RNA sequence: UAACCGGAGAGGGAACCCACU
C-alpha cells in the first residue's frame, strides 16, 4: 500500500487518510510504543547520597 | 431500555382517572384537583384564570415530578363559593375567550388577505 | 409452545402496528421483543396477529 | 430447497455454498465472502 | 372575576411565517398558546417504514429517520384522518393513514440523489413539500445500489416526536422596553433595541411602570411547510380550546359522583 | 470450527432439540439452515447468534449474544482462517439515541 | 455525514440547501452571503451548513460493484 | 476456465490486476515482457481513470471543484 | 351405543494492557 494514489487505496477498501505504522498481527492493529532509555556513550556524573559514595560517574 | 415510550404523556391507562377531586382538610374551603397526563400548558392557563377571580383566595399548580405527567391545582376559595365551582367557571370563560380569539384571528385573516 | 417463536404485529392499543417476533407467552399475554425499539414489551394475546415470513416456489 | 447464497467479496457475485463446501468464489477466486440480507420482514419506526 | 376579551392584529401574512399581536389576555394564556404551536398541533408525518431492499451506505435506521422527518403537506386531510391508536381497522387504512412508496436504484454512472421526488403517495394531497426550491436529500446511491421501501403516513402532533412539529420556530415575545423590569439590565445601554421598541435612540428603556400587568404578545409563527402559517395558529387555538373541553366534561363527571 | 480431536469436531450447524444434547432455552430457528444468522435480523441478549454444536450424541457449543446488548445483525462474513477452517464474523448494530446518563464532554 | 433533514435548534428544513449552497459557493458569493441567499437567518440554522462536513462522498467511494 | 474469456479488468479485479501487473513487469529480467507489461499497464489505467471519472462526473466533481476554490 | 401424547439449569479456570470515578 506504498506511493500508492489515493483511488487505489479506495479499491481495495482502505481510507487514504490512514496514517500506517502500525502492525497486522492475527489480524489485530498492533503500535509498537516508544521505549525511552538513557543515552549510551555518555559519562553522567550522579550523587547518591544514600550509599557510601559521595559521586559516581556511570557510562 | 428503562426509557418509557413517548405516548405515555398525553395517553390515559387503564384505571387512570383524568381528575380527580380531593378535600383538603388542613384549612376550609380547600380542594385538591389532579389531572392525569398533563403539564404546564394547561396548568397554567388554569391558574391564571382563577387569579382573576375575586372570590378565590388561593389558586396554584405544582408539578410533583417532571418524569411524571400529573399535576396538582390547589384551590382556597371564600365560604359561599366551593372550589369546584371556581375550577368551573375558570374553564368556562378561558373557553370563551379562546372561543372568541378564534373569531377575531379568522375574520383579521381574511381580511388581511386581499384587504 | 405455539407461538413461540413466531413474528407477530400489535394490532390494536398503544403499539399498533409495530412489528416484533414473540419471545415467551402464556394463556393470557405475550413478550413481543419488538424489532425497532430495543425493548421487550409484554403485551396481550389478543392484540397480536400472526404475520409470519416465508418464501414460495421451493423450485 | 434453498441452497444457502453467499455474496463474493472481490467479485459481487452471488454463489451456491452447501455444506462441506470450500467457501470460494465460483469465479476469479476468492476467500473472503459475505450473507444476503434476510427475507423476514423489516419494520422500523421512522422515529 | 370573567374572560378577557383579545384582538389580534395580523401585520404580515405571507405563505410562509405570519407575524401577529395579541392584546389584552394574560400572559399565561399567550404563553400557552405559544406552546401549543410547538406541541399540540397534529400534521402528517412518515411513522412506519418496511425496507424491502437497502444496499445504500446508510443504515436501514438511517433511512427511516431520515424519512420521518420529511415534512408532508398535511392541510384538509390532517383534519379528517384518524390517530392510528383509534382506527378500527387492522393494519393501516386510507382513513387513517397515508402510503407512501420508494423505489430506487442507480443504474447509470453517475451518483443517484434520492431525493424527495421519489417518494410516491397514494392520495393526491399529503404530498411531501415539493408543489410550488430543491428536494430533501434522503441518500446518494451509488452504481448498483438500491432502496426500495414502502412507507406509512399518520396523524400526530409534536409531543410525541418532534417529526410532527409543524413550525420552524415561534417568536414570542412581549414588552420590548423594560417597563415592569421583568428584566433587569445591570448597563441598559449595552442592549440593542427590540424590534418593536417604541422608544427612541436616546433613552434605554422604559420608565418603570409599577403598576402594569402584560399585554400586547408579539408572535411570528413561521412554518416548516406542513401547514400553512395561520392554519398552524387556527389549529393550536381549537387544539387549546377542546383539551379544556375534555377537561370540563371529566371535571363534571367528577363533581356529580362525589 | 476445528478438529478437536480424533471423536471431536465442531460445525456449523442448527442444533435441534433431538440430537444436540447441551442446548439452550432460546431461540434457534432466527438462525438459518447455515447455523448463521443472516443480516437484517433483530436479536437481543441470549439469541443464538452463530450454531455450533461439536459431537460427543452432539452437545451445542454456540455463541450467544452478550446479555443485554440487543441490536440487528449488520453483516455477516464467512471465510477460511490460516488452518483452512470455516472462520465467520458476525458484526451486529445498535442505534443509541442519547438518553439521560449519558457523558457528554 | 449526509446533511440533517432539519436544524436541531430549530425545526427548519435544511436538507434542500446543501447542494444549492455548495453550488453558491461555487459561484462566487462569500459563505455569508450565501447563507442567507438561502434564507437561513437564525444562527442556529446557519451552523447546520456551515459545519456540515460531508462524509457520504468519501463513503461513496468504496464502490460494492464497479 | 471461467477466468479464460472472461476479462480480467470486469470489474472488481482493476487494482489487484495493476498491482500484480507491476510484479509480472519487476519480476522479469527480459525487455519484452516488461515492456507489454508497461503498454498493459498503461492501458488499464486510463481505462479505470476514465471509469472513476466517469462516475465522479456528478456531484463529487461538483464538491472538488468548490473545495479547491475554498482554499 | 365411543374419545391418542408428558423430557428440562444449564456453564470454564489462568495471566496481561487500556480505560472510568
Ligand atoms: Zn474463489
Ligand atoms: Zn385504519
Ligand atoms: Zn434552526
Amino acid at each position: 500500500l506504498n506511493g500508492l494514489t489515493d483511488r487505489d487505496l479506495c479499491e481495495l477498501n482502505e481510507c487514504p487518510l490512514d496514517p500506517g505504522g502500525y502492525f497486522i498481527i492475527n489480524g489485530s492493529e498492533k503500535v509498537l510504543i516508544a521505549q525511552e532509555k538513557m543515552a549510551t556513550n555518555t559519562v553522567y556524573v550522579f550523587a547518591k547520597k544514600d550509599s557510601k559514595y559521595a559521586y559516581t560517574g556511570e557510562c | 431500555m428503562n426509557a418509557p415510550p413517548a405516548f405515555e404523556s398525553f395517553l390515559l391507562f387503564e384505571g387512570e382517572k383524568k381528575i380527580t377531586i380531593n378535600k383538603d382538610t388542613k384549612v376550609p374551603n380547600a380542594c385538591l384537583f389532579t389531572i392525569n397526563k398533563e403539564d404546564h400548558t394547561l396548568g397554567n392557563i388554569i391558574k391564571s384564570q382563577l387569579l382573576k377571580d375575586p372570590q378565590v383566595l388561593f389558586a396554584g399548580y405544582k408539578v410533583p415530578h417532571p418524569l411524571e405527567h400529573k399535576i396538582i391545582i390547589r384551590v382556597q376559595t371564600t365560604p359561599d363559593y366551593s372550589p369546584q365551582e371556581a375550577f368551573t367557571n375558570a374553564i368556562t370563560d378561558l373557553i370563551s375567550e379562546l372561543s372568541l380569539l378564534e373569531e377575531r384571528f379568522r375574520v383579521a385573516i381574511k381580511d388581511k388577505q386581499e384587504g | 409452545n405455539e407461538l413461540i417463536g413466531q413474528t407477530v404485529r400489535i394490532s390494536q392499543g398503544p403499539y399498533k402496528g409495530y412489528i416484533g417476533v414473540v419471545k415467551d407467552a402464556t394463556e393470557s399475554t405475550a413478550r413481543v421483543e419488538l424489532h425497532s425499539t430495543c425493548q421487550t414489551i409484554s403485551v396481550d394475546r389478543q392484540r397480536l396477529t400472526t404475520v409470519g415470513s416465508r418464501r414460495p416456489g421451493g423450485m | 430447497q434453498q441452497p444457502m447464497i453467499y455474496i463474493c467479496g472481490e467479485c459481487h457475485t452471488e454463489n451456491e455454498i452447501k455444506s462441506r463446501d470450500p467457501i470460494r468464489c465460483r469465479e476469479c477466486g476468492y476467500r473472503i465472502m459475505y450473507k444476503k440480507r434476510t427475507k423476514r420482514l423489516v419494520v422500523f419506526d421512522a422515529r | 372575576p370573567y374572560a378577557n376579551q383579545p384582538t389580534v392584529r395580523i401585520t404580515e401574512l405571507t405563505d410562509e411565517n405570519v407575524k401577529f399581536i395579541i392584546e389584552n389576555t394574560d400572559l399565561a394564556v399567550a404563553n400557552s398558546i405559544r406552546r401549543v404551536f410547538i406541541a399540540e398541533v397534529p400534521i402528517i408525518a412518515i411513522d412506519w417504514v418496511q425496507i424491502d431492499a437497502n444496499s445504500s451506505v446508510l443504515h436501514d435506521e438511517f433511512i427511516a429517520h431520515r424519512l420521518g422527518l420529511i415534512p408532508l403537506t398535511s392541510d384538509d386531510i390532517v383534519d379528517k384522518l384518524q390517530y392510528s391508536r383509534d382506527c378500527t381497522c387492522e393494519e393501516f387504512c386510507p382513513e387513517c393513514s397515508v402510503e407512501f412508496t420508494l423505489d430506487v436504484r442507480c443504474n447509470e454512472d453517475q451518483t443517484r440523489h434520492v431525493t424527495s421526488r421519489d417518494l410516491i403517495s397514494n392520495s393526491p394531497r399529503v404530498i411531501p413539500v415539493t408543489s410550488r426550491q430543491d428536494d430533501i436529500l434522503i441518500v446518494k446511491l451509488r452504481k448498483g445500489q438500491e432502496l426500495r421501501l414502502r412507507a406509512y403516513a399518520k396523524k400526530g402532533f409534536g409531543k410525541e416526536h418532534a417529526k410532527w412539529n409543524p413550525t420552524a420556530g415561534v417568536a414570542f415575545e412581549y414588552d420590548p422596553d423594560n417597563a415592569l423590569r421583568h428584566t433587569v439590565y445591570p448597563k441598559p445601554e449595552e442592549w440593542p433595541k427590540s424590534e418593536y421598541s417604541e422608544l427612541d435612540e436616546d433613552e434605554s428603556q422604559a420608565p418603570y411602570d409599577p403598576n402594569g400587568k402584560p399585554e400586547r404578545f408579539y408572535y411570528n409563527v413561521e412554518s416548516c411547510g406542513s401547514l400553512r402559517p395561520e392554519t398552524i395558529v387556527l389549529s393550536a387555538l381549537s387544539g387549546l380550546k377542546k383539551k379544556l373541553s375534555d377537561l370540563q366534561t371529566q371535571l363534571s363527571h367528577e363533581i356529580q359522583s362525589d | 470450527e476445528s478438529k478437536k480431536g480424533f471423536d471431536q469436531e465442531e460445525v456449523f450447524e442448527k442444533p435441534t432439540r433431538e440430537t444436540c444434547q447441551g442446548m439452550r432455552h432460546a431461540i434457534y430457528d432466527k438462525l438459518d439452515d447455515d447455523g448463521l444468522i443472516a443480516p437484517g435480523v433483530r436479536v437481543s441478549g441470549d439469541d443464538v447468534i452463530i450454531g455450533k454444536t461439536v459431537t460427543l450424541t452432539k452437545r451445542d457449543c454456540s455463541t450467544f449474544l452478550r446479555t443485554s446488548e440487543t441490536g440487528i445483525v449488520d453483516q455477516v462474513m464467512v471465510t477460511l482462517n490460516q488452518e483452512g477452517y470455516k472462520f465467520c464474523k458476525i458484526r451486529v448494530r445498535s442505534v443509541r439515541i442519547p438518553q439521560i446518563g449519558d457523558k457528554f464532554a | 455525514m449526509i446533511i440533517p433533514v432539519r436544524c436541531f435548534t430549530c425545526g427548519k428544513i435544511v436538507g434542500n440547501k446543501w447542494e444549492a449552497y455548495l453550488g453558491l459557493l461555487q459561484a462566487e458569493y462569500t459563505e455569508g452571503d450565501a447563507l442567507d441567499a438561502l434564507g437561513l437567518k437564525r444562527y442556529c440554522c446557519r451552523r447546520m451548513l456551515l459545519a456540515h462536513v460531508d462524509l457520504i462522498e468519501k463513503l461513496l467511494n468504496y464502490a460494492p460493484l464497479e | 476456465e471461467k477466468e479464460r474469456f472472461r476479462k480480467a479488468p470486469p470489474n472488481y479485479a482493476m487494482k489487484k490486476t495493476q498491482l500484480l501487473k507491476e510484479k509480472a513487469m519487476a519480476e522479469d529480467l527480459g525487455d519484452q515482457d516488461k515492456a507489454k507489461q508497461i503498454q498493459d499497464q498503461l492501458n488499464e489505467l486510463e481505462e479505470r481513470a476514465e471509469a472513476l471519472d466517469r462516475q465522479r462526473t456528478k456531484n463529487i466533481s461538483a464538491i472538488s471543484y468548490i473545495n479547491q476554490r475554498n482554499r
